């Protein structure tokens, strides 16, 4: 909790793909660290840090600097299926038909040229 | 003057104490009450200019509001290096076809 | 305005508690009222200025002090089970207007033993296809059952934002066993949404329940988890389950894309082969 | 009434307020003075343009108005409500526009076809 | 000294004009307040009548005082279902004494919205996971119809509640009943209260149309980029296929 | 309904490049 | 400093807590206790591994933390946020992964083309 | 929609390859 620092929370659900993190530090300076390295400076009028679409699968270590000695790193890990293919018999059947007719056209072509 | 508009469930409406005067833009549709005007879906980019008088202390008052929604349902992501990648691929492909018709000729 | 804390509180018989009320408009008059269900509204100690105090009409079991006009605390040195009620803080100016400003209110409960309290269990039910086929509208219902006490707040969230339109909540909870006391409460809420909005897979619907319970300093020795003040939520994705949607589009286009680079590598490899034969003939 | 001229070039947003000839101008957004100071390089004010850099959809979308300089907030009577989404190197193309490149790509290829065949 | 309100409860259809009276036993007062509570959630007041004022008006609310007659009235014009709340009457003594207000018993008001197109029906919600209960919903019933509790302790029926949908400006009434054990087919659940005979009971068979589903389709930027990737891959595929065919013809020549 | 540039008109556009082209060279054997 | 180790296999998801070696390790999920024992057959615990079987995104996506026995989980130096929609036997198309299936195709094709060439 | 798109694409492709074989074998 707050008394155990852990100052970084995540705003996640959003009608677009953006993933948002919240640092509850005082509004005099906000700086963001990714794997312990300077990655960005956030101004007081800004309140959120954007990692882009969740479809990119944001997985990394983040922490924010307030007035006292950083914040406890949070290991955020996203594994979305922008790339999961559901192996239903229709899909393997279609892929099978596709590549077998492909190999058929190569066979006909190579038999023609040779 | 503040013309309040609300964004309930992917629809955008214009709310005023009185009737809505329409200036050029998306006309939209009117609800059961004239005082509220519907602008349709949010992701259809509703753009227009509308007018409405207030009430109580404001009356009589003229008010004009401009609505400009710019959603990226028709946008794509490509850095300049990626772009240069596609034009490079098409030019080498076209030169490849040119070489092929050269061999044919 | 008038601000009083906390919203809800659970106490053990014999514990002590203090209620905080503050105002920032330099109101001279402050008062406290307790409201019991269906017999009347009653008055507790009041102060018209700093350093003075007159007893109310139910003065026993409640205690106040006035050291600063900006704050008015109410203290319960010893909690009795009969003191379970709803409390309000009021403040006003003197003579000028006679207006009255009422606080948001505080709900307090005193129990013999803390073993009886329970956290709510939240469930959400998706609309019937018959309703969307007939009225072209989808209704979401969220159930919050078997908790004690009723220090519960319920809200709906769509795409990470709270919604205050098209939502109905039962003003009074329903007891599981109305024959005897105590009993665990059940609560229900309804949300109705146009069929087009409900059937969008991107639309995420969330039913949040905020429960006020025991604090970290409260002693717990039961064989179950300590019912600390917590939030219980239920999630739901929009769905259609009859027709084509974006999720089918996404997987279809992705499988199509995948098939295209095997075909592309297929075509490039074949093109490499024939061109390799061609330039070998050209060079030779 | 002359409409606000808005331009988007990636995450950079430019606002134009041609409702006055100029010589004095001031902006306001969600009841606070925006664009009046140089101390922030993320935003800037031009002779007739207001420049925003890495525009953010969620917390920078709202009401915008020109005062202009010397005026008061309440006397304004023509407001703009803007809420737009944008990404770095995100441009706008329509269905008819993206259909143009496909045809000319075939059209240029026809140009190559006719002349190499002559050789 | 004492405050009495008449009546204590009221039920009226929407759009009607309402008359509410408050009474006091002492005319030596300087205050008058009218509060709103629904059902708790603090007390909200939009009214103020002074001893030197006869009538006060704010919004759609009228108020009058008659200290000589010891009467106070509140007038509601074109009552709406949003006015369904508990209304309080408060007074304060004129003398500079303890300044203690004397609140009345309170008056309860329920306003029934006027449904334009009744369509009573009972729908069954599919049971969610991690739950052993079954829920059915009875909705779009006319305001003159009204429900009552079940005849058994294992069946729980809630009271009817009004819903407002600002997007479609619609008002509706609905009730929810759930039970845990045995044979809870809601063709029999709503039994203790008489319901109109034309109430719609849908068959368990389900049907729907893809046309309505297509209306909810939407687009994203990543999908657009993937689609342009598709179009590009087709273009290169046609080009390389043309070159391949040309090479087959050349080598077969 | 909002296709953006996911419009199906693109889906049946490129197959035209072989559709109206195919319907023309079919005249070779007639 | 040492990050969490996350492993995935179809509907079965197993986590690893490499920190706090030796001492007994406990777990929490959305500020509620979670572990092995016999309360549920779909969830099991190892010496330093938490195993989740038949995963579901709706209720199992959230905060997770590993803490040693006795020490308060809130005083733990680290936190984890996890979301993933699980799919049974749905293998994924990572950018480096998709490159592999291309190369294996010339391997299988490169065989059958020469025999018909040698035909 | 898209799957039917590719089915039309494949149908035109087989028609085209058959006709190409046709005039290739007829002429020379
Ligand atoms: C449309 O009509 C509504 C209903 O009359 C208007 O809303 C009302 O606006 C006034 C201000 O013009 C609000 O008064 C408020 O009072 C206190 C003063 O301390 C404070 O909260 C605010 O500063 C404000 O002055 C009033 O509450 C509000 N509602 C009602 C029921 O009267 C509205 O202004 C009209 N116009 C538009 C453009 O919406
Ligand atoms: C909304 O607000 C306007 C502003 O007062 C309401 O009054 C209309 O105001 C216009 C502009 O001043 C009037 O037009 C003018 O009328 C006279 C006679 O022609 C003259 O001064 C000008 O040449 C000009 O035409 C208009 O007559 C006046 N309308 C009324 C009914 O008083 C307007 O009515 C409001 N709109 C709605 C739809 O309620
Ligand atoms: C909280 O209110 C309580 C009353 O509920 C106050 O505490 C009680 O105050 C009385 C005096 O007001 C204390 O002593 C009394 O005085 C004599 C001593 O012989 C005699 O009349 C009574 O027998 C009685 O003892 C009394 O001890 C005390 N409470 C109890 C439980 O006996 C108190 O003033 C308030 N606390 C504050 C203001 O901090
Ligand atoms: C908030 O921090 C930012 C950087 O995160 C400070 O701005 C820069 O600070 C660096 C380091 O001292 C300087 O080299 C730059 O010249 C500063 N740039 C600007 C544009 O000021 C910023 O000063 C901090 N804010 C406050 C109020 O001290
Ligand atoms: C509330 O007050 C009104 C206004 O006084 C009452 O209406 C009067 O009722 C009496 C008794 O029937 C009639 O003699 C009067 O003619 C009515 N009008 C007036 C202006 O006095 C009304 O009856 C009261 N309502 C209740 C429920 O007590
Ligand atoms: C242009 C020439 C090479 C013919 C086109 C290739 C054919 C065989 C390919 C191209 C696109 C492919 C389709 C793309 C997507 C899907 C959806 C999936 O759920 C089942 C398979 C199915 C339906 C594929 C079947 C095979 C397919 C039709
Ligand atoms: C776009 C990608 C996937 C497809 C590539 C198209 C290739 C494989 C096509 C285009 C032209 C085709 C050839 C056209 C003519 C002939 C002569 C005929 O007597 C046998 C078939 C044969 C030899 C075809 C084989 C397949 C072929 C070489
Ligand atoms: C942060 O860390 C150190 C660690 O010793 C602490 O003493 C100090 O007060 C904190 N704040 C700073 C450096 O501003
Ligand atoms: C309501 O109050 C107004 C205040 O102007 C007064 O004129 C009117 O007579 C009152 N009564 C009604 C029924 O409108
Ligand atoms: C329900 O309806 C009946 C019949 O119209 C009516 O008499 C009764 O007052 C209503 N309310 C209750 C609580 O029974
Ligand atoms: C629900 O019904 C089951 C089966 O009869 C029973 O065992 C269980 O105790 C019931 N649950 C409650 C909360 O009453
Ligand atoms: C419901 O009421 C009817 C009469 O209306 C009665 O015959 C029947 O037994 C009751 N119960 C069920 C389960 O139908």
């Amino acid at each position: 909790s707050i008394k155990g620092n852990h100052l970084v929370k995540v705003y996640d659900y959003q009608e677009d793909g953006s993933v948002l993190l919240t640092c509850d530090a005082e509004a005099k300076n906000i700086t963001w660290f990714k794997d312990g390295k300077m990655i960005g400076f956030l101004t007081e009028d800004k309140k959120k840090w954007n990692l882009g679409s969740n479809a990119k699968d944001p997985r990394g270590m983040y922490q924010c600097k307030g007035s006292q000695n950083k914040s406890k790193p949070l290991q955020v890990y996203y594994r979305m299926c922008q790339n999961c293919i559901e192996l239903n018999a229709a899909t393997i059947s279609g892929f099978l038909f596709a590549e077998i007719v492909s190999i058929f056209v190569l066979a006909v072509g190579v038999y023609f040229i040779a | 003057f503040k013309i309040p508009i609300e964004e309930l469930e992917d629809r955008v409406f214009v709310n005023c104490n009185t009737s809505i005067t329409w200036v050029e833009g998306t006309v939209g549709t009117l609800l059961s009450d004239i005082t509220r005007l519907d602008l349709g879906k949010r992701i259809l980019d509703p753009r227009g200019i509308y007018r409405c008088n207030g009430t109580d202390i404001y009356k009589d008052k003229e008010s004009t509001v401009q609505v400009h929604y710019r959603m990226c349902q028709s946008c794509v992501e490509l850095d300049p290096a990626t772009v240069a990648g596609i034009i490079v691929t098409d030019v080498i492909a076209t030169l490849l076809l040119a070489l092929g018709v050269f061999c044919f000729a | 305005g008038v601000t009083q804390t906390p919203k809800f509180q659970v106490l053990k018989t014999g514990q002590s508690m203090t209620l905080q009320c503050a105002q920032d408009m330099n109101h001279e008059y402050m008062s406290w009222y307790r409201q019991d269900p269906g017999m009347g509204l009653r008055l507790i100690h009041y102060s018209v200025g700093a350093g003075i105090t007159d007893q109310g009409e139910v003065p026993n079991g409640y205690n106040v002090s006035r050291s600063t006009t900006e704050d008015f605390p109410l203290r319960l040195l010893s909690a009795a089970p009969s003191q379970t009620s709803v409390y309000f803080c009021a403040s006003s100016y003197v003579g000028n207007t006679g207006e009255l400003f009422f606080g948001e209110g505080s709900r307090l409960t005193v129990l013999e033993d803390l073993k009886n309290v329970f956290p709510p269990e939240v469930a959400v039910f998706e609309p019937s296809e018959a309703e969307i086929s007939h009225t072209q509208k989808a209704t979401l219902v969220c159930l919050a059952t078997g908790f004690y006490p009723d220090h519960v707040e319920l809200s709906w969230w769509v795409n990470g934002k709270e919604v205050h339109s098209g939502v109905s909540t039962d003003p009074q909870p329903l007891k599981e066993q109305p024959a005897l006391n105590d009993s665990r409460y059940c609560l229900s809420s309804r949300l109705r949404v146009s069929a087009t909005f409900w059937q969008n897979p991107r639309n995420h619907f969330r039913c949040q329940v905020q429960f006020y319970g025991l604090s970290e300093n409260d002693e717990w020795t039961q064989d179950r988890a300590k019912p600390v003040t917590q939030i219980v939520s239920a999630e739901a994705w929009g769905r259609a389950d009859c027709g084509f949607t974006s999720e089918s589009y996404q997987q279809g286009v992705l499988s199509a894309t995948i098939l295209y680079e095997i075909l592309l590598g297929k075509a490039t490899l074949y093109a490499v082969l024939v061109s390799a034969l061609v330039l070998m003939a050209m060079v030779k | 009434q002359t409409p606000y001229k808005v331009s988007i070039s990636g995450t950079t947003v430019i606002l134009t307020c041609p409702q006055y000839p100029g010589s004095e101008i001031l902006w306001q957004h969600n009841d606070k003075n925006i664009g009046g100071d140089e101390d922030d390089k993320n935003i800037g004010s031009d002779e007739d343009h207001l420049s925003l850099k890495e525009f953010s959809e969620l917390e920078q979308s709202g009401y915008y108005v020109c005062y202009p300089r010397g005026s008061k907030p309440e006397d304004a009577n023509f407001y703009l409500y803007l809420r737009a989404r944008v990404c770095e190197n995100c441009m706008e193309m329509d269905v008819m526009s993206v259909a143009t490149i496909v045809i000319v790509d075939i059209c240029i290829t026809g140009g190559l076809l006719l002349l190499v065949y002559y050789w | 000294q004492e405050v009495t309100q008449i009546p204590a409860a009221l039920s009226v259809p929407e759009g009607e004009n309402l008359v509410l009276n408050c009474s006091f036993t002492d005319s030596a007062i300087y205050n008058l307040q009218w509060f709103r509570q629904d059902p708790g959630k603090g007390l909200t007041s939009l009214l103020l009548i002074q001893s030197s004022q006869r009538e006060q008006t704010s919004g759609r609310l009228n108020a009058s005082l008659d200290k000589s007659s010891g009467r106070s009235t509140l007038y509601i014009a074109a009552s709406q279902p949003g006015d369904s709340a508990t209304y309080l009457c408060a007074v304060r003594p004129l003398y500079g004494g303890s300044y203690i207000p004397t609140f009345g018993r309170g008056t309860s008001l329920i306003v029934h919205p006027y449904i334009q197109n009744p369509d009573p029906a009972v729908y069954q919600l599919r049971d969610s996971k991690s739950s052993d209960k079954s829920v059915c919903l009875f909705t779009d019933f006319d305001s003159q119809t009204n429900v009552s509790q079940s005849k058994d302790s294992d069946v729980y029926i809630t009271d009817k509640t009004v819903l407002d949908m600002r997007s479609m400006d619609f008002k509706s009434n609905s009730a929810v009943a759930w039970s845990n054990k045995s044979d809870f087919a809601c063709a029999n659940a709503f039994n203790n209260s008489i319901i109109p005979e034309d109430t719609f009971f849908p068959s368990p068979e389900s049907s729907c149309d893809v046309k309505l589903v297509e209306k909810s389709f939407e687009t994203d930027t990543n999908l657009n980029f993937q689609n342009l990737s598709v179009i590009g891959f087709r273009i290169l595929l046609l080009k390389v296929a043309g070159f391949n065919l040309l090479m087959t013809l050349r080598l077969w020549s | 309904q909002s296709f953006g540039l996911l419009d199906p008109k693109l889906c049946y556009l490129l197959d035209g490049i072989l559709f109206i082209y195919g319907v023309i060279l079919t005249a070779l054997f007639l």
